[PDB]
Protein backbone atom coordinates (compact mmCIF):
# COMPACT_ATOMS: atom_id res chain seq x y z
CA UNK A 1 0.00 0.00 0.00
CA UNK A 2 1.33 3.51 -1.48
CA UNK A 3 2.15 6.44 0.67
CA UNK A 4 1.05 9.86 0.90
CA UNK A 5 3.22 13.07 0.81
CA UNK A 6 3.68 15.36 3.83
CA UNK A 7 3.74 18.90 2.23
CA UNK A 8 5.09 21.59 4.40
CA UNK A 9 5.63 25.33 3.57
CA UNK A 10 7.97 28.21 5.12
CA UNK A 11 10.86 30.48 4.48
CA UNK A 12 15.01 29.68 5.01
CA UNK A 13 14.97 33.16 7.34
CA UNK A 14 11.73 34.46 9.01
CA UNK A 15 9.96 36.16 6.89
CA UNK A 16 10.51 40.62 6.66
CA UNK A 17 8.45 42.50 3.95
CA UNK A 18 10.93 43.44 1.17
CA UNK A 19 14.06 41.39 2.15
CA UNK A 20 15.44 38.44 0.21
CA UNK A 21 14.95 35.45 1.15
CA UNK A 22 14.17 31.59 -0.05
CA UNK A 23 10.57 29.84 -0.21
CA UNK A 24 10.38 26.29 0.89
CA UNK A 25 8.24 23.46 -0.15
CA UNK A 26 9.51 20.19 1.86
CA UNK A 27 7.73 17.08 0.70
CA UNK A 28 8.08 13.62 2.91
CA UNK A 29 6.40 10.27 3.84
CA UNK A 30 5.76 9.11 -0.09
CA UNK A 31 6.53 6.37 -1.22
CA UNK A 32 6.71 5.22 -4.77
CA UNK A 33 9.27 8.38 -5.60
CA UNK A 34 7.85 10.20 -8.75
CA UNK A 35 6.25 13.38 -7.29
CA UNK A 36 5.05 16.76 -9.31
CA UNK A 37 5.76 19.92 -7.89
CA UNK A 38 5.51 23.54 -8.46
CA UNK A 39 5.82 26.91 -6.22
CA UNK A 40 3.15 29.44 -6.86
CA UNK A 41 3.14 33.28 -6.82
CA UNK A 42 -0.38 34.50 -6.50
CA UNK A 43 -1.57 31.13 -8.63
CA UNK A 44 1.09 31.44 -11.05
CA UNK A 45 4.00 28.93 -12.00
CA UNK A 46 7.63 30.20 -10.69
CA UNK A 47 9.90 28.91 -13.13
CA UNK A 48 13.32 29.12 -11.37
CA UNK A 49 12.83 26.39 -8.61
CA UNK A 50 15.22 23.98 -7.92
CA UNK A 51 15.77 20.56 -5.47
CA UNK A 52 18.04 18.59 -3.62
CA UNK A 53 18.75 14.91 -4.66
CA UNK A 54 16.19 11.89 -3.83
CA UNK A 55 17.20 10.60 -0.17
CA UNK A 56 14.59 8.57 1.87
CA UNK A 57 13.83 8.06 5.79
CA UNK A 58 14.64 5.21 8.11
CA UNK A 59 11.00 3.79 6.90
CA UNK A 60 12.11 3.40 3.25
CA UNK A 61 9.43 6.71 2.31
CA UNK A 62 11.05 9.49 0.10
CA UNK A 63 11.61 12.85 1.16
CA UNK A 64 12.93 16.29 -1.33
CA UNK A 65 13.16 19.83 -0.43
CA UNK A 66 11.83 22.10 -3.75
CA UNK A 67 13.46 26.24 -3.09
CA UNK A 68 13.15 29.38 -5.00
CA UNK A 69 14.71 32.78 -3.89
CA UNK A 70 11.77 35.10 -3.13
CA UNK A 71 10.88 38.74 -1.86
CA UNK A 72 7.61 38.69 0.01
CA UNK A 73 5.41 41.77 0.78
CA UNK A 74 2.11 42.47 2.47
CA UNK A 75 -0.02 41.47 -0.35
CA UNK A 76 1.74 38.48 -2.33
CA UNK A 77 0.72 35.06 -2.16
CA UNK A 78 2.51 31.79 -2.42
CA UNK A 79 1.48 27.78 -2.32
CA UNK A 80 3.29 24.99 -3.41
CA UNK A 81 1.37 22.55 -5.56
CA UNK A 82 1.87 18.51 -5.17
CA UNK A 83 0.59 15.37 -7.41
CA UNK A 84 1.75 12.26 -6.51
CA UNK A 85 -0.09 8.34 -7.16
CA UNK A 86 -2.16 8.90 -4.23
CA UNK A 87 -3.98 12.24 -4.99
CA UNK A 88 -7.05 12.26 -6.97
CA UNK A 89 -6.09 16.04 -8.33
CA UNK A 90 -3.51 18.34 -7.14
CA UNK A 91 -2.79 19.17 -4.02
CA UNK A 92 -2.27 22.85 -2.64
CA UNK A 93 -0.76 24.39 0.63
CA UNK A 94 -0.56 28.31 0.83
CA UNK A 95 2.46 29.69 2.51
CA UNK A 96 1.68 30.95 6.52
CA UNK A 97 4.41 33.42 7.39
CA UNK A 98 3.76 31.83 11.23
CA UNK A 99 4.78 28.45 10.44
CA UNK B 1 33.90 5.41 -0.58
CA UNK B 2 31.26 3.24 -1.69
CA UNK B 3 31.41 -0.79 -1.72
CA UNK B 4 30.73 -3.45 -4.25
CA UNK B 5 27.31 -4.13 -5.54
CA UNK B 6 25.15 -7.38 -5.00
CA UNK B 7 23.27 -9.54 -6.50
CA UNK B 8 19.79 -11.49 -4.61
CA UNK C 1 26.77 7.18 18.11
CA UNK C 2 29.26 10.20 17.68
CA UNK C 3 29.63 10.05 13.63
CA UNK C 4 28.23 7.82 10.96
CA UNK C 5 28.51 7.42 7.10
CA UNK C 6 25.45 6.13 4.94
CA UNK C 7 25.08 5.55 1.11
CA UNK C 8 21.80 5.20 0.10
CA UNK C 9 20.55 3.36 -3.30
CA UNK C 10 16.93 3.93 -5.54
CA UNK C 11 16.30 2.08 -8.24
CA UNK C 12 13.12 2.01 -10.24
CA UNK C 13 12.04 0.05 -12.88
CA UNK C 14 9.16 1.99 -15.52
CA UNK C 15 8.42 -0.79 -18.53
CA UNK C 16 7.96 1.36 -21.92
CA UNK C 17 10.11 4.47 -20.75
CA UNK C 18 13.56 3.19 -20.51
CA UNK C 19 15.70 1.64 -18.57
CA UNK C 20 15.12 1.50 -14.34
CA UNK C 21 16.78 4.76 -13.08
CA UNK C 22 19.50 4.12 -10.78
CA UNK C 23 20.12 7.29 -8.07
CA UNK C 24 23.02 7.00 -5.39
CA UNK C 25 23.46 9.52 -2.64
CA UNK C 26 26.68 9.37 0.35
CA UNK C 27 25.65 10.98 4.05
CA UNK C 28 28.48 11.83 6.55
CA UNK C 29 26.24 12.50 9.38
CA UNK C 30 23.22 14.69 8.50
CA UNK C 31 25.78 16.18 5.09
CA UNK C 32 25.40 14.70 1.62
CA UNK C 33 29.03 15.18 0.18
CA UNK C 34 28.16 12.62 -2.91
CA UNK C 35 25.65 11.85 -5.63
CA UNK C 36 25.30 9.30 -8.91
CA UNK C 37 21.75 9.63 -11.14
CA UNK C 38 22.11 7.19 -14.16
CA UNK C 39 19.75 9.92 -15.75
CA UNK C 40 21.89 12.86 -15.74
CA UNK C 41 23.24 13.84 -19.58
CA UNK C 42 26.73 12.16 -18.40
CA UNK C 43 26.54 10.28 -15.05
CA UNK C 44 29.78 10.25 -12.90
CA UNK C 45 29.97 9.92 -8.90
CA UNK C 46 29.89 13.76 -8.37
CA UNK C 47 30.75 16.50 -5.56
CA UNK C 48 28.05 17.87 -3.16
CA UNK C 49 30.47 18.96 -0.28
CA UNK C 50 33.67 20.97 -0.22
CA UNK C 51 35.60 19.32 1.48
CA UNK C 52 35.43 16.14 -0.78
CA UNK C 53 37.04 18.46 -3.66
CA UNK C 54 39.87 17.91 -2.91
CA UNK C 55 40.01 14.02 -3.84
CA UNK C 56 42.01 13.23 -6.91
CA UNK C 57 40.86 12.02 -10.70
CA UNK C 58 41.70 8.48 -8.99
CA UNK C 59 38.95 8.26 -6.29
CA UNK C 60 36.65 10.13 -8.83
CA UNK C 61 36.98 7.89 -11.64
CA UNK C 62 37.22 4.53 -9.15
CA UNK C 63 33.84 5.51 -7.38
CA UNK C 64 32.17 6.40 -11.28
CA UNK C 65 33.37 2.83 -12.45
CA UNK C 66 31.73 0.92 -9.27
CA UNK C 67 28.60 3.46 -9.47
CA UNK C 68 27.79 2.11 -13.20
CA UNK C 69 28.68 -1.17 -11.90
CA UNK C 70 26.08 -1.03 -9.76
CA UNK C 71 23.50 0.76 -11.95
CA UNK C 72 23.81 -2.90 -14.08
CA UNK C 73 23.68 -4.82 -10.90
CA UNK C 74 20.42 -3.54 -9.61
CA UNK C 75 18.90 -3.30 -12.74
CA UNK C 76 19.59 -7.37 -12.81
CA UNK C 77 18.12 -7.42 -9.18
CA UNK C 78 14.81 -5.70 -10.50
CA UNK C 79 14.69 -9.12 -13.36
CA UNK C 80 15.05 -11.57 -10.11
CA UNK C 81 12.76 -10.21 -7.80
CA UNK C 82 9.51 -10.20 -10.68
CA UNK C 83 10.76 -14.18 -10.66
CA UNK C 84 10.59 -13.80 -6.62
CA UNK C 85 7.11 -12.29 -6.35
CA UNK C 86 5.14 -13.91 -9.28
CA UNK C 87 5.02 -10.39 -10.78
CA UNK C 88 4.84 -9.60 -14.55
CA UNK C 89 7.20 -7.16 -16.46
CA UNK C 90 4.41 -4.43 -17.59
CA UNK C 91 4.57 -3.06 -14.05
CA UNK C 92 6.53 -0.07 -12.39
CA UNK C 93 8.66 -1.33 -8.86
CA UNK C 94 11.34 0.34 -6.58
CA UNK C 95 14.52 -1.59 -4.82
CA UNK C 96 16.54 0.35 -1.96
CA UNK C 97 19.71 -0.30 -0.10
CA UNK C 98 21.06 1.28 2.72
CA UNK C 99 24.65 0.46 4.12
CA UNK C 100 27.75 2.14 6.38
CA UNK C 101 29.22 2.33 9.73
CA UNK C 102 29.24 4.40 13.20
CA UNK C 103 31.76 5.31 14.95
CA UNK C 104 32.68 6.21 18.64
CA UNK C 105 34.61 9.43 19.61
CA UNK C 106 37.92 7.61 19.50
CA UNK C 107 37.02 6.50 16.08
CA UNK C 108 36.13 2.71 16.84
CA UNK C 109 33.55 1.10 14.85
CA UNK C 110 30.40 0.93 16.91
CA UNK C 111 28.43 -0.77 14.39
CA UNK C 112 27.65 -1.54 10.86
CA UNK C 113 24.75 -1.77 8.60
CA UNK C 114 23.22 -3.31 5.15
CA UNK C 115 18.95 -3.55 4.71
CA UNK C 116 17.26 -3.92 1.83
CA UNK C 117 13.68 -3.38 0.79
CA UNK C 118 11.54 -4.25 -2.38
CA UNK C 119 8.25 -1.55 -2.67
CA UNK C 120 8.91 0.16 0.52
CA UNK C 121 8.91 -2.83 2.53
CA UNK C 122 11.68 -4.81 4.36
CA UNK C 123 13.25 -7.20 2.65
CA UNK C 124 16.85 -8.34 3.93
CA UNK C 125 19.00 -7.66 7.00
CA UNK C 126 22.50 -7.83 7.93
CA UNK C 127 22.35 -8.52 11.66
CA UNK C 128 24.10 -6.64 14.14
CA UNK C 129 26.77 -9.26 14.32
CA UNK C 130 27.99 -8.55 10.77
CA UNK C 131 27.41 -12.36 10.28
CA UNK C 132 24.04 -13.83 9.58
CA UNK C 133 20.97 -12.20 8.18
CA UNK C 134 17.00 -11.46 8.74
CA UNK C 135 14.69 -12.43 6.02
CA UNK C 136 11.17 -10.50 5.73
CA UNK C 137 9.56 -13.17 3.72
CA UNK C 138 10.24 -15.98 1.83
CA UNK C 139 11.65 -14.72 -1.34
CA UNK C 140 13.83 -12.70 0.94
CA UNK C 141 15.00 -16.34 2.10
CA UNK C 142 15.82 -17.72 -0.84
CA UNK C 143 18.54 -14.33 -1.41
CA UNK C 144 19.49 -15.39 2.27
CA UNK C 145 20.58 -19.11 1.27
CA UNK C 146 22.78 -17.62 -2.08
CA UNK C 147 24.70 -14.66 0.35
CA UNK C 148 25.17 -17.90 2.92
CA UNK C 149 26.52 -20.30 -0.04
CA UNK C 150 28.72 -17.25 -1.50
CA UNK C 151 30.09 -16.00 2.13
CA UNK C 152 28.83 -12.20 0.99
CA UNK C 153 28.04 -11.18 4.78
CA UNK C 154 31.99 -11.76 5.35
CA UNK C 155 33.05 -9.48 2.40
CA UNK C 156 31.03 -6.73 3.81
CA UNK C 157 32.18 -7.24 7.69
CA UNK C 158 35.75 -6.78 6.08
CA UNK C 159 34.54 -3.45 4.61
CA UNK C 160 32.46 -2.15 7.73
CA UNK C 161 35.37 -3.01 9.69
CA UNK C 162 38.16 -1.74 7.16
CA UNK C 163 37.54 0.79 4.44
CA UNK C 164 34.14 2.16 5.77
CA UNK C 165 35.31 3.52 9.01
CA UNK C 166 39.31 4.68 7.55
CA UNK C 167 37.57 6.63 4.94
CA UNK C 168 34.80 8.21 7.55
CA UNK C 169 37.56 8.88 9.63
CA UNK C 170 39.66 11.03 6.56
CA UNK C 171 36.22 12.86 6.21
CA UNK C 172 35.84 13.89 9.42
CA UNK C 173 39.39 15.65 9.14
CA UNK C 174 39.12 16.99 6.01
CA UNK C 175 35.68 18.69 6.67
CA UNK C 176 36.47 19.03 10.67
CA UNK C 177 35.18 22.50 10.58
CA UNK C 178 31.74 21.83 9.74
CA UNK C 179 31.50 18.23 10.22
CA UNK C 180 32.68 18.17 13.89
CA UNK C 181 30.65 21.61 14.41
CA UNK C 182 27.55 21.43 16.63
CA UNK C 183 25.44 24.85 15.59
CA UNK C 184 22.69 25.28 18.61
CA UNK C 185 19.53 26.20 18.45
CA UNK C 186 17.82 29.53 18.54
CA UNK C 187 14.42 29.51 20.55
CA UNK C 188 11.46 31.56 21.05
CA UNK C 189 7.71 31.22 22.08
CA UNK C 190 4.77 32.94 20.28
CA UNK C 191 1.19 33.52 20.98
CA UNK C 192 -1.50 33.04 18.50
CA UNK C 193 -5.12 33.91 20.43
CA UNK C 194 -7.91 31.52 18.41
CA UNK C 195 -11.04 32.67 20.30
CA UNK C 196 -11.61 34.47 23.80
CA UNK C 197 -11.20 31.12 25.64
CA UNK C 198 -8.06 29.79 23.82
CA UNK C 199 -4.56 30.26 22.60
CA UNK C 200 -1.95 28.19 20.78
CA UNK C 201 1.25 28.35 22.28
CA UNK C 202 4.64 27.41 19.85
CA UNK C 203 7.56 26.78 21.09
CA UNK C 204 10.55 27.39 17.84
CA UNK C 205 13.73 25.71 17.37
CA UNK C 206 15.82 27.25 14.04
CA UNK C 207 19.52 27.05 12.79
CA UNK C 208 20.56 23.86 14.25
CA UNK C 209 23.01 21.32 13.51
CA UNK C 210 22.51 18.20 13.19
CA UNK C 211 18.75 17.20 13.27
CA UNK C 212 18.43 15.33 16.11
CA UNK C 213 16.28 16.96 18.49
CA UNK C 214 13.90 16.87 21.52
CA UNK C 215 10.87 19.87 22.21
CA UNK C 216 8.63 18.99 24.47
CA UNK C 217 5.78 20.85 26.20
CA UNK C 218 5.15 20.89 30.35
CA UNK C 219 1.51 22.03 32.11
CA UNK C 220 2.46 22.41 35.74
CA UNK C 221 5.85 20.68 35.27
CA UNK C 222 3.83 17.17 33.18
CA UNK C 223 4.65 16.55 29.90
CA UNK C 224 1.73 16.90 27.60
CA UNK C 225 2.72 14.00 25.13
CA UNK C 226 -0.99 13.29 24.09
CA UNK C 227 -1.88 17.40 23.54
CA UNK C 228 0.92 18.69 22.00
CA UNK C 229 1.22 19.10 18.03
CA UNK C 230 5.01 18.49 16.85
CA UNK C 231 5.98 19.15 12.45
CA UNK C 232 8.87 16.93 10.84
CA UNK C 233 11.86 18.32 11.63
CA UNK C 234 12.76 20.17 8.13
CA UNK C 235 15.94 21.14 6.53
CA UNK C 236 15.92 25.56 5.82
CA UNK C 237 18.89 24.92 2.60
CA UNK C 238 21.85 26.53 4.25
CA UNK C 239 22.71 23.00 6.36
CA UNK C 240 20.71 23.59 9.16
CA UNK C 241 16.81 22.29 11.03
CA UNK C 242 14.34 23.90 11.73
CA UNK C 243 11.28 22.64 14.73
CA UNK C 244 8.12 23.38 16.36
CA UNK C 245 6.07 22.28 19.11
CA UNK C 246 2.41 23.82 19.71
CA UNK C 247 0.16 23.73 22.62
CA UNK C 248 -3.94 24.71 22.76
CA UNK C 249 -4.17 26.76 26.31
CA UNK C 250 -6.89 28.24 28.27
CA UNK C 251 -6.50 32.06 28.42
CA UNK C 252 -5.28 33.12 31.89
CA UNK C 253 -3.19 30.01 31.73
CA UNK C 254 -0.41 30.64 30.04
CA UNK C 255 2.29 30.24 32.68
CA UNK C 256 1.47 27.28 33.83
CA UNK C 257 2.55 26.09 30.24
CA UNK C 258 6.81 25.54 29.90
CA UNK C 259 8.57 24.55 26.72
CA UNK C 260 11.77 22.11 26.93
CA UNK C 261 14.84 22.06 24.55
CA UNK C 262 17.22 19.36 24.26
CA UNK C 263 20.29 19.41 21.77
CA UNK C 264 23.81 18.14 21.20
CA UNK C 265 25.04 22.21 20.78
CA UNK C 266 23.53 22.79 23.78
CA UNK C 267 25.98 22.83 27.59
CA UNK C 268 22.62 22.01 29.14
CA UNK C 269 18.53 21.65 27.99
CA UNK C 270 16.57 25.18 28.04
CA UNK C 271 13.08 26.29 29.62
CA UNK C 272 11.68 28.77 27.95
CA UNK C 273 7.92 30.14 28.51
CA UNK C 274 5.81 32.99 26.96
Amino acid sequence: IQRTPKIQVYSRHPAENGKSNFLNCYVSGFHPSDIEVDLLKNGERIEKVEHSDLSFSKDWSFYLLYYTEFTPTEKDEYACRVNHVTLSQPKIVKWDRDM
Amino acid sequence: KAFSPEVI
Amino acid sequence: GSHSMRYFYTAMSRPGRGEPRFIAVGYVDDTQFVRFDSDAASPRMAPRAPWIEQEGPEYWDGETRNMKASAQTYRENLRIALRYYNQSEAGSHIIQVMYGCDVGPDGRLLRGHNQYAYDGKDYIALNEDLSSWTAADTAAQITQRKWEAARVAEQLRAYLEGLCVEWLRRYLENGKETLQRADPPKTHVTHHPISDHEATLRCWALGFYPAEITLTWQRDGEDQTQDTELVETRPAGDRTFQKWAAVVVPSGEEQRYTCHVQHEGLPKPLTLRW
